[PDB]
């Protein structure tokens, strides 16, 4: 049998009995689909046209004004293999989720990241990858330069996670880069909370996802 | 349809 | 019979004894119109811009502005006009293969310039500096000229320049001879430079055109072109 | 390749 990485459990906003689709079991991959960061691109150079364009390769872009967009390469990786959760019912997203015709719950919301070797680690993003293998912020998304010059960013209305253990039951925003920030203001602010350092997006058992119309929960 | 509609913002 | 727009003759530095790859090459109204035209301005990596680039079934024209801005200028398809291309490459995009006659090092630019040629009468002929690629993109990158125009647009020079001068500098009642002018990437008329590749370009030319006459010399820094033709600016009133 | 070379400066 094929390593099982996990379940998740959707949470039902009904109140009708817990169904029996509302679970979704994550396996390792006959050959890892996992991405990690690469090249950024600051201008529209042949490069960077690929890089959108080309269906093959995965890109995540930031607007930052009229005038400029960072285009940043994800390149295979083959220790990790990549899931995604969204409304959206397209190739991308391996676990379709729904409100419990208007949508605040993202096409696709986030991705889950698991090594594929002991002890198959699990890791949330904010945000995932369209059919294009394409990552969009808009000007108006909440971004930022890190202490170490790399983009980072909130997507609109955000992913919230809750661990059951630090390192008080407290919600966190995690980052399309995978960092820990204290919740907004309100849940769709154009402000970024304060970053939390100890804490990690590694989902521990237990933990639970909120994307903004949809609450799941994670075993391990 | 509803699955291809844009993400509203919450507030 | 197909209509004979003009002919390219190259004028031989060697000094010897005078097709695509041979010194003369006649341009020939095409089958089906294959001229570009200027189209959408993109500022910024959207993913239409994108698109411009990296699809090599679409024209685009790239003005490298700084290390975080390249503008990508699309051109779309012109069915009233056809489009030749001079260089030193002998990829498909070149129409007339042209070398060093001095005679692995070049002055000359793979992708020279482009002669855009109307489709119907009077059949005139404008040059403009540098051609497309195989991907059907043209860069002008970092180092070389660019400026914004009075209508706000993208426009540049070559490195080394593409250098045209006329028989006459117009068909008016002050007309003069032609003096040799350098030809912008949009067709535009500037005064020569200081040096040949420096970066300053010269000042802008009003009044001349880069409607090719029967007489036309095109240099191509280290190639030097004859225009002849029948039809266009110089026949017809 | 002198077709697939590099247009060099003139200066």
């Amino acid at each position: 049998a094929p390593v099982k990485y996990g379940e998740l459990i959707v949470l039902g906003y009904n109140g009708s009995l817990p169904n029996g689709k509302s679970r979704f079991a994550l396996f390792k991959r006959p050959k890892a689909n996992g991405v990690k960061p690469s090249t950024v691109h600051i201008a529209c150079t042949p490069q960077a046209a690929k890089a959108i364009s080309n269906k093959d390769q995965h890109s995540i872009s930031y607007t930052l004004s009229r005038a400029q967009t960072v285009v940043v390469e994800y390149t295979h990786d083959s220790n990790t293999d990549m899931f995604q959760i969204g409304r959206s019912t397209e190739s991308p997203i391996d676990f379709v989720v729904t409100d419990t015709v208007q949508s605040t719950i993202s096409r696709f919301a986030c991705r889950i990241i698991c090594e594929r070797n002991p002890p198959f680690t699990a890791r949330i993003y904010a945000a995932g990858f369209d059919s294009s293998k394409n990552i969009f912020l808009g000007e108006k998304a909440a971004k930022w330069k890190t202490s170490d010059g790399q983009m980072d960013g909130l997507t609109t209305n955000g992913v919230l996670v809750m661990h059951p253990r630090n390192g008080p039951g407290i919600w966190r925003e995690i980052s399309v880069c995978g960092n820990v920030f204290s919740l907004r203001e309100t849940r769709s602010a154009q402000q970024r909370g304060k970053m939390v350092e100890i804490e990690t997006n590694q989902l521990q058992d237990g933990s639970l996802i909120d994307l903004c119309g949809a609450t799941l929960l994670w075993r391990t | 349809a509803y699955e291809d509609s844009e993400t509203q913002p919450f507030d």
